[PDB]
């Protein structure tokens, strides 16, 4: 993949929503499936015990 | 003298009609009783958050 870019053949995009697919997202009119994008945060620990 | 005219904006064909109306307000030969008035409902669906 990496040899196709150099190429030309693909290139990194980085785009917006339409402003008519956006306003309409999880319901409203008539819509079916869009749902959101959402995010979170986990957090775990870590122990240690001490020798002699 | 006698009459009080009232003016129907969608009219059919030519229609004129004549109708009694008692000082007490129960000689009405119709009754129209309110019960609540406009009751204002806001909201916004959590799926879209769009304000209804």
């Amino acid at each position: 993949i990496k040899k196709q870019m150099e190429a030309g053949a693909l290139v990194e995009i980085a785009e917006g929503m339409a402003t008519s697919i956006a306003e309409l997202q999880e319901g409203f009119n008539g819509s079916t499936d869009n749902p959101w994008n959402e995010m979170g945060f986990r957090i775990d620990k870590q122990v240690i015990e001490a020798k002699s | 003298g006698k009459y009080r005219v009232y003016i129907d904006q969608y009219a059919k064909q030519d229609y004129f009609t004549v109708g009694y109306k008692g000082p007490n307000e129960m000689d009405a030969g119709i009754y129209y009783a309110p019960y609540v008035a406009l009751t204002p409902l806001r909201g916004s669906d959590p799926k879209n958050f769009q304000p209804v």
